[PDB]
This record gives C-alpha cells, structure tokens and sequence, in this order.
C-alpha cells in the first residue's frame, strides 16, 4: 500500500512540479489494500489474547472448531460449484431478458449464489422477461433443490457432527 | 517485555483510528 | 460478546477507513460515517442489512470487489465461526 502512495506522490509531484477519477490509477489501489491491512492488523491481537485467564481457552477452542469445519469446507465448495455451473450454463443466453442483474455471467453468478447461503439473495432473480416458462421452472427447481440440500443438510452435519466432536 | 511490546501494539492501533477518523 | 465486539470493530474500521472518500456515490446511506457504517455493520449479524450497500455509482470496480470481499469474509467468519462456538460450547456446558 505505502508502494502504491509513493508512486502516486512521484508522479503527481513530477506533474506539479513540471508547471513551476482515473480508472485504473494506483492511489485508489492503496486505499484498498490499506483496509484490508488495518483488517488484518487490527486482527493480529490473538497473539497477545492467549495470557489472560478467561480468554485463554476460549482462544484455544477456537482453533479446533475451525480445525473441525475445514473438512465439511471440502464438499460445501464441491456442492457450490455443482450447482453454479448448471446455473451459469442455464441463463448464459439470456443476458437481456431477467429483471435483477447476475445469473449471467461467471464471476457474476457465483455472487447471488453465494449470498443465498445467509439468505440475502433475491428469489426474483429466477424470473424472465421473456416467456419461456419452462426454463424459468427448471430455475426455480435448481435454485430451490440447492437451497435445501446444500444448506439444510450441511447444517445438520455441522452441528450434528461438532457437538460429536465435543461429546468424545 | 509483554507489557511494553502489547502496549506499543495498541498505540499503533490508535494511530490507525486517528489516521482515518481525519 | 468480548471477542464478538473485537472482531466487530476490527472489520468495522476497515470498513468505514475504505469508504470514507465515497459519500457522494454509492446508492443506498451509510458505510460512510463510523456511528453510520457501525449501524449496517450490525444489522448484517440479524440478515437486515442489504448487499446492495457495497455498490458503488463510479466504476472503480477494485474498491468495490474489495467491499465484497471484506463484507462477505466478515459474514462468514464472524457470524458462522462464532455461532458455532456459542452452541458447541454451551452444550458442554450443561453436559459437565
């Protein structure tokens, strides 16, 4: 980030210095990089948390319950994808007809397709404003089935499975 | 020693917050 | 809740430190002043608040995909991590 704000002052210099909203321009770069290492940073303290008395097997158990879910991870993502590319391979074509946006595009349909996991997809985004209404079904039924299996049975595995990991 | 380098730590995370609050 | 509010402000500084020169662009209010951005930060725990809150009306696609990104990796972490531990973890203690 500091790499970025240096190269914009010596270009900006050497423009300000010559006379006495760019897209891809790095000044933006180190605004964006810089939150994610304030993120990172400010998340660096589970180093100095350990010493305390009640936090210190709180911090401890944490690791073993991502330890844990790591491995259910594995077929989740293999699930997501499953699913992804049938609906991605599904609307492909009709870029112009659905009213809210995605479903089209690769990197654009993994999108509401992950954000249906915590629920903050739209179910409008299955309707076409063509007719074709067979389509818009089988939509309906991939997206509905993806919802379910994925979701209502990780779930139950997740907790099912932790607290077996717990009771042992 | 944890003290002082646990310390610094978060004085650098004030610079932080007062480096974007202005 | 002591290491709930520590990741809530960890990625709630980052969040506002990154949208803070935007406020005159993206469509939907706040993620822009820290008593505003702390607000559709909270609600995203509750499944209130709206995605559509890290669009941008400029292009710079870099800083909105870093918005994504940041937003989606705090969902994930705080929320899935952290309800499994408040479960997992009073269950053992009726158990015991």
């Amino acid at each position: 980030s500091f790499i970025a704000r240096f190269m914009a002052f010596w270009h900006a210099s050497k423009a300000q210095s010559i006379i006495d909203w760019d897209p891809s321009d790095p000044q933006i770069i180190s605004e964006g990089l810089y939150a994610i290492a304030v993120v990172l940073s400010f998340s660096r303290i589970a180093y100095i948390l350990p010493a305390n008395e009640s936090f210190g097997p709180l911090q401890i158990s944490l690791g073993r319950t991502v330890k844990d879910i790591f491995k259910f991870m594995v077929i989740f993502i293999m699930v997501f994808v499953a699913f992804m590319i049938g609906m991605f391979n599904l609307y492909s074509y009709y870029i112009g007809a659905k009213q809210n946006e995605a479903f089209t595009t690769v990197e654009e349909s993994f999108k509401t397709l992950f954000w249906a996991i915590f629920g903050l997809s739209e179910v409008k985004s299955v309707v076409i404003n063509y007719n074709h209404k067979f389509i818009e079904n089988i939509g309906y039924v991939l997206y509905g089935v993806y919802n379910v299996t994925m979701v209502i049975v990780l779930l139950n595995m997740l907790i099912a499975m932790i607290n077996s990991s717990f009771q042992e | 020693k944890f003290v002082a380098h646990a310390a610094s730590f978060t004085i650098f995370l004030g610079l932080l917050v007062m480096n974007a609050a202005d």
